[PDB]
RNA sequence: GUAUGUCUAAAGUUAGCUCUUAUUUACUAACAAACUAG
RNA sequence: GAAUCUCUUUGCCUUUUGGCUUAGAUCAAGUGUAGUAUCUGUUCUUUGUAACA
């Protein structure tokens, strides 16, 4: 039971339709920026070790 | 919707019911009349360092990344 | 079996196999559950019990006890609550 | 005048207006008047979880 | 009486023939292998259009490339090298028939007078003609010398899918898409015997090469026809097979059928028993649509089998030197009581 | 005065209707015919109303606990990634970005850079006169079925009908008249142009079988002949 | 008030004799120009065949309507409905031998078919000629 | 009468259409089971031209209620289609760049042909990094950051302020960044939606300077997601370039983010 | 059903359409059958079937009558009464 | 402004509602302040 | 007990989307006169009896 043929780019005969008829991650995401948080307390920690 | 797709071929019955016109034409000019037969230290300042086929898809596959690598800078 | 292949009747059978859970249990209740209300009786048989809760709410007002219920069983029960309120 | 009347039906579009601020404002009122109710039942609900736990 | 003919036939056993395993693949083309041949002397090469337009001459001991033929411009969808000529004949649909000169690897001469695509070939084997059919529903027969279409065959209706050439009437063995295998008589212009026993397009006529015979495949139901009278030899087994794209009739008697669902069905001739049914494997990046065998013939000698596949593929299949009658017997010999097809 | 020069105006709910029964006829990709109904805005901003306020199929509701957890790892993980959280959740960028806002918690004159995501203005009976000609223009537009030359055919048509209805007018006086003259015929466009009505319009009698014929021919010949006469009579 | 199903719905809104012999002749050769028109750019519309055919069965001339009838046929004569209609067209008048040799046609084109079989059937039933059926 | 005419390099496509289609619509009418056609056999090879063009923008075909063998058959011819399509724009492209007889209008289906292969290996790239990857480790990341925070301390690099309300030089670095824009629309005459519109946004800016500068700063606090940027692949004989048409609101305060950073980096 | 069942049923409706109603020659030369049909059963039978067109007639235009979801013209509502019967 | 399309008796075939009236808006014009077409 | 008429549901689609490419391509920078179309404003209305042919 073939469904009748609705698309976007090209109405043909003019016809308008049902609104309906024209219309997760890896790991390593999680690894690098836990990861950048992780350099960044680091040197958050350096350079005020170095302020005092 | 003057403009349509192909429903059936024209039929060469069509052409073989139609007398035909002598037009001799270019290429129809005896050319080729013979048949042929056969037979019968400085490097430790650094953060990085040595001291520290095919696929079926033609859009995926490697000829083509390097096509579009090599066309598009 | 009764229960799955078999309106007064099918309840009948719906009680009979509770029966036999009651007397394997969860799995007969959780079919039943399938088959099919019965939801929320199964939670409360329960009473995971949480999550039973919730299933019974997507499947009302048996089912803001039944929520009450597990909550006495004070942040969570607040929320339930909220998602009640949000439902109906 | 005619930079007048462009800087009329221009500036009529691409600003936003004073009843459509309005607009705006009484939709974020109408949202942060559901979360103030939000907000009030679920200091309802903590209170009635202590009341009902130190009470069942 | 049918219990009678059910009787008879499992009185029968159909002859065992050697399993069929692929040997070589070949992953040469930038598109479908749309027909190959081979050529009837030699056995040095066989070549396979496709639909990348270039025809490409590849060799049957190894495997390689030696010439690229690319005349045409649009796909070439029928290859037929002839028998004693060093002509090869390509019909594509740029409309043209396309001699290549096997002397020069150069094309000598366009046959002009097609209506629309052609779809193939069939040198007459034993005369200077070939035969030349398409989309345009009616075979032009072509004299090589002058390129006249010298007899229109006048009376399928829809497109023309496989054409086939005997010594001897019916010298024209052709089939379309109205379900009717057609013979010709090529004197009088006439369709001598029309054969409507298939439902849906036959895409498929092979000759026997040792017996006055043909098959010709529809979807789920390949037949053979004996040429003497147009008579119905043997209705095949072919349940559920799929659609059928090309035949292909070896010496001794295999029949191989290439379905579109990627299934192989190599077939006893005589007896029409279905004995071993492959699953072409398709590329390491094909889509599952890519699995079909859209063509195939045979070696001269029968022992390999070449095909082009729609995955860009060419395959070799060979048989079993190894496997005798009760090592690997095949399929089971049990007609169908369900099906009238025994 | 018509300065149609900057038009990223705040979306009322006619052009927001319009939009919805236009992406209906038109589709997703055809912007330029769906931006000739809106006399205001462009389609670029009309393409963004769209994928971010009018297109049904991806999610407005309120999130859960599970997707405000989640989505505070991801503004963790994918920091100001809004495109990719928003594809990730399958939900609107600007939408998931006030959400982000009020987990962690514009005057007149200023041009707004997001209009085309948070409401729409209602219009409760006040259509303006603008509205009404847009609004008229836009479903005269979208009754637009027929191509201008469907439209000269029908309209060719008609006239030969007309024509046609004239002649027999005239044809009829004279008739009552007396003066005994037929119709025209149509002229023969091409050398080798077919007249339906002498012959048969191409003999394809069918092929003969083995029972016998001539007994219903005759009674097909008498009842033509009687609706000749009948025909001569009544018409 | 102003949905989508209100403009819709009124853009729906929006949307909306014989006398003597040879002018009916008249009206046969704009209407045979006409269905003949077209009938040349398509010959596969069958529906097209059945209602000019049916056309032509209005005005009374038969040899035209079977002459259109076994054209039709001549283009794909496996379509059921046209054979349906072209015997039950020479039933509307009265011709059963016209009938019985184009269903005997129908059954030596098409045996497998079991509507052709079962509406000579049915014709030699309320014939009432027993021994045909047999 | 039978003039028939032979495929030259005008009917590459539309004989190529009526080939494949012809094709396709046998292909159904072989595996369909006892359905006549009449209207059905139309409107099949619609869904296969809705399949293309799904192909050509990459959106996943997907049509509810379709059968198995069909969306499969439909998939594989797509794919010749497309490998034909896909060989078609190389030959294409190294015929103009050997510098032989290439048509104008095949100079044209050539940028359109190499910029639907481009955005669709974008695509394509952009969505493997989003299903495995990403391609950097954390540790590299790591030293990364560390010969950075190494470098810019070892500078003693004091970070770029953001710009205040009443920052010294705005007005400056204003008027900078409209002169840049401006040096695109001093001499065209054929303007469209978009150029005429934010050349009346840059009218606009020099007729309130402190209203652009508060529009701006606030943009660069608050908005976080943006209109997006369209693309239209100029021409050059070699090799495309992507041209990225982005939003007429965007490249004021772009614009003049671009000046400050770069005012600010040579400062610092 | 399937077109082969439904001549089945067709002729079962008409068998019972008659229960609810309810020699041959041949020359030597032209060798064609000449069967002598009553006329009433001759005009009976036209009869029936003109009374079968118009039935079937009446009731398509039954079907035609009814118009109760988006569309602009007819075919167009018949194209959206296609996509909703898809819809199941 | 082209392509192109269409019309053109000299010759005789035998017996709430109905309404007037103005402003506004939209699409069109080789109509105006020597020349421009697919 | 035999059957007709009217409904309800199911099944058949019944005026039921009939090609392609670079989404095939690009989008007002006036006025006056006129034409067409639409809105808004304005006024009016609610038979017996007798004689003769
Ligand atoms: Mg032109």
């Amino acid at each position: 039971k073939i469904p009748a043929a609705v698309s976007n780019w090209k109405n043909p005969n003019g016809y308008t339709v049902a609104l309906e008829r024209r219309v997760t991650i890896n790991d390593g995401f999680m690894k690098l920026s836990e990861a950048l948080e992780n350099a960044d307390k680091k040197a958050r920690q350096e350079i005020r070790s170095k302020m005092e | 919707t003057s403009h349509r797709p192909q429903l059936e071929a024209r039929s060469g019955a069509k052409a073989a019911a139609y007398t035909p016109t002598g037009i001799e034409h270019a290429r129809l000019l005896p050319g080729h009349t013979t048949l042929k037969y056969r037979k019968f230290s400085w490097r430790k300042g650094t953060a990085f360092g040595r001291h520290k086929g095919y696929i079926n898809d033609m859009t995926k596959s490697e000829y083509h990344q390097e096509f579009l690598h090599k066309h598009v800078r | 079996r009764g229960a799955v292949i078999g309106l007064e009747s099918r309840l009948q059978l719906w009680r009979m196999c509770i029966s036999k859970a009651e007397s394997v249990t969860r799995e007969l209740y959780q079919e039943c559950i399938q088959i099919l209300e019965f939801v929320i009786k199964f939670s409360d048989f329960e009473s995971r019990a949480r999550e039973i809760l919730a299933y019974g709410a997507k499947l009302n007002t048996e089912l803001w006890d039944s929520f009450e219920i597990f909550e006495l069983k004070d942040k969570e029960t607040y929320k339930d609550m909220l998602k009640m309120k949000k439902v109906l | 005048k005619r930079l007048a009347k462009i800087q009329q039906e221009q500036e009529d579009d691409e600003e936003l207006e004073n009843l459509r601020k309005k607009n705006l404002e009484m939709s974020q009122r109408a949202e942060m008047i559901n979360r103030s109710k939000h907000a009030q039942q679920e200091k309802a609900v903590t209170t009635d979880d202590l009341d009902n736990l130190v009470d069942q | 009486l049918i219990v009678n003919r059910y009787e008879k036939l499992l009185s029968q056993r159909p002859e065992w023939h050697a399993p069929w395993k692929l040997s070589r693949v070949i992953n040469g083309h930038l598109g479908w292998v749309r027909c190959v041949a081979i050529d009837p002397v030699d056995n040095e090469w066989f070549i396979t259009g496709s639909n990348d337009t270039t025809m490409k001459v590849w060799d049957l001991a190894t495997g390689k490339l030696k010439t690229t033929l690319a005349g045409h411009v649009m796909t070439v969808r029928d290859v037929a090298v002839s028998d004693r000529h060093p002509y090869l004949f390509s019909v594509s649909e740029d409309k043209t028939v396309k001699c290549w000169d096997l002397e020069k690897n150069q094309i000598i001469r366009d046959y002009y007078g097609h209506l629309s695509g052609v779809r193939t070939v069939s040198i007459h084997p034993t005369l200077d003609l070939i035969a030349t059919a398409g989309r345009d529903s009616v075979i032009k027969l072509w004299d090589m010398r002058t390129r006249i279409p010298v007899i229109t065959l006048v009376g399928h209706k829809g497109p023309i899918n496989q054409v086939q050439c005997t010594p001897v009437d019916p010298q024209v063995v052709s089939s379309s898409t109205d379900a009717t295998v057609r013979l010709w008589d090529v004197v009088a212009g006439k369709t001598m015997k029309v054969l409507t026993h298939h439902k849906r397009s036959v895409r498929a006529t092979a000759l026997h090469p040792k017996e006055f015979s043909v098959a010709s495949a529809c979807t789920d139901d390949i037949r053979s026809w004996g040429l003497a009278e147009g008579s119905l030899l043997t209705n095949f087994e072919s349940e559920k097979t799929g659609i059928i794209n090309t035949l292909s009739i070896n010496q001794d008697d295999v029949l191989f059928a290439g379905g579109d669902n990627g299934v192989l069905s190599f077939y006893d001739y005589k007896s029409g028993h279905k004995y071993q049914s492959l699953a072409t494997r398709e590329m390491v990046g094909s889509l599952e649509g890519e699995r079909s065998v859209l063509c195939s013939t045979f070696d001269k000698t029968g022992l390999r089998l070449i095909t082009g596949e729609a995955d860009k593929s060419i395959k070799i299949w060979k048989q079993d030197e190894t496997a005798t009658k009760e090592s690997e017997p095949g399929l089971a010999w049990n007609p169908n009581l369900s099906a009238k097809r025994f | 005065p018509v300065p149609i020069y900057v038009k990223g105006g705040v979306w009322t709910n006619v052009e927001d209707q319009i939009l919805k029964a236009a992406v209906q006829k038109y589709g997703t990709h055809q912007w330029s015919k769906v931006a000739s109904l809106l006399q205001k805005k462009t389609a670029r901003q009309s393409e963004l109303r769209w994928n971010e306020y009018l297109n049904p199929k991806l999610n407005f509701t309120e999130f859960s606990k599970e997707e405000d957890a989640q989505l505070l790892d991801l503004a963790r993980e994918l920091p100001n990634q809004w495109r990719t959280i928003a594809d990730m959740m399958a939900r609107p960028a600007q939408v998931c970005v006030e959400r982000y806002n009020r987990l962690l918690e514009l005057k007149v004159g200023d041009i707004n850079p997001n209009a085309e995501t948070q409401m729409a203005r209602p219009d409760n009976g006040d259509l303006e006169d603008e509205e009404k000609e847009m609004l008229a223009e836009a479903r005269a537009r979208l009754l637009n079925t027929q191509g201008k030359k469907a439209t000269r055919k029908i309209r060719e048509r008609m006239l030969e009908e007309s024509k046609r209805i004239a002649e027999l007018q005239k044809r009829r006086e004279l008739k009552q008249a007396g003066i005994n003259v037929a119709i025209k015929k149509p002229k023969k466009k091409y050398g080798t142009d077919i007249d339906y009505n002498e012959d048969i319009v191409y003999e394809q009698a069918p092929m003969p079988g083995i029972y016998d014929t001539s007994t219903e021919d005759r009674q097909i010949k008498k009842k033509f002949e009687q609706f000749e006469r009948k025909v001569n009579r009544k018409g | 008030h102003v949905s989508a199903e209100q403009i819709l719905r009124d853009v729906y809104k929006k949307g909306q004799d014989i006398l003597d012999l040879e002018e009916l002749r008249e009206y046969q050769r704009r209407k045979r120009t006409e269905y003949e028109g077209y009938l040349k750019r398509n010959r596969l519309d069958m529906g097209q065949w059945i209602r000019y055919a049916q056309f032509e069965i209005e005005q009374h001339d038969m040899r035209r309507a079977r002459s259109i009838f076994e054209r039709a046929l001549l283009v794909d004569s496996s379509f059921i409905p046209l054979w349906i209609r072209y015997i039950d067209a020479e039933l509307k008048v009265k011709c059963i031998n016209h009938a019985r040799n184009l269903m005997n046609r129908a059954i030596s084109t098409l045996p497998r078919v079991d509507k052709l079989w079962y509406k000579y059937l049915i014709v030699e039933e309320s014939l009432n000629n027993v021994e045909i059926v047999r | 009468n039978e003039i028939v005419k032979t495929t030259t390099k005008q009917r590459l496509d539309a004989y190529y259409d009526l080939e494949l289609r012809n094709s396709v619509m046998d292909d159904i009418l072989e595996m369909m089971p006892e359905s006549i056609r009449q209207k059905k056999a139309r409107t099949i090879l619609q869904h296969l031209s809705e399949a293309w063009r799904c192909w050509k923008a990459n959106i996943p075909w997907d049509v509810p209620g379709m059968p198995a063998p069909i969306k499969k058959i439909i998939e594989r011819y797509i794919k010749s289609k497309a490998d034909a399509w896909v060989s078609a724009a190389h030959y294409n492209r190294e015929r103009i760049k050997r510098g032989a007889h290439v048509e104008k209008t095949m100079v044209k289906k050539n940028l359109g042909r190499l910029t639907r292969l481009w955005i669709k290996n974008e695509q394509e790239r952009q969505r493997q990094i989003q299903k495995n990857g990403p391609e950097i480790t954390p540790e590299e990341a790591t030293t990364i950051f560390s010969v950075m925070v190494e470098w810019l301390e070892s500078r003693s690099f004091s970070p770029i302020p953001f710009p205040p309300l009443t920052y010294k030089n705005d007005t400056k670095i204003l008027v900078l960044a409209l002169e840049d824009l401006k040096d695109v629309y001093a001499s065209k005459v054929r303007l469209n939606a978009s150029e005429r519109e934010e050349l009346a946004l840059i009218e606009e800016a020099y007729d309130n300077p402190h209203d652009t500068l508060n529009r701006i700063k606030k943009y660069l606090l608050t908005q976080r997601v943006f209109k997006p940027v369209d693309i239209t692949m100029m021409e050059n004989y070699q090799n495309i370039s992507p041209v990225y048409s982005v939003d007429p609101l965007e490249k004021i305060t772009d614009a003049y983010l671009d000046q400050y950073l770069w005012y600010e980096a040579d400062q610092r | 059903i399937s077109y082969d069942q439904l001549a089945k049923l067709s002729y079962e409706k008409t068998l019972r359409n008659l229960a609810t109603q309810t020699k041959v020659q041949k020359d030597t030369k032209t060798g064609k059958i000449t069967i002598a049909d009553d006329d009433k059963l001759v005009n009976k039978l036209a009869v029936s079937l003109q009374s079968e067109s118009k039935k079937r007639y009446e009731a398509r235009k039954r079907q035609m009558q009814n118009a109760k979801e988006s569309f602009i013209n007819d075919k167009n509502k018949q194209f959206n009464e296609k996509l909703s019967r898809e819809s199941k």
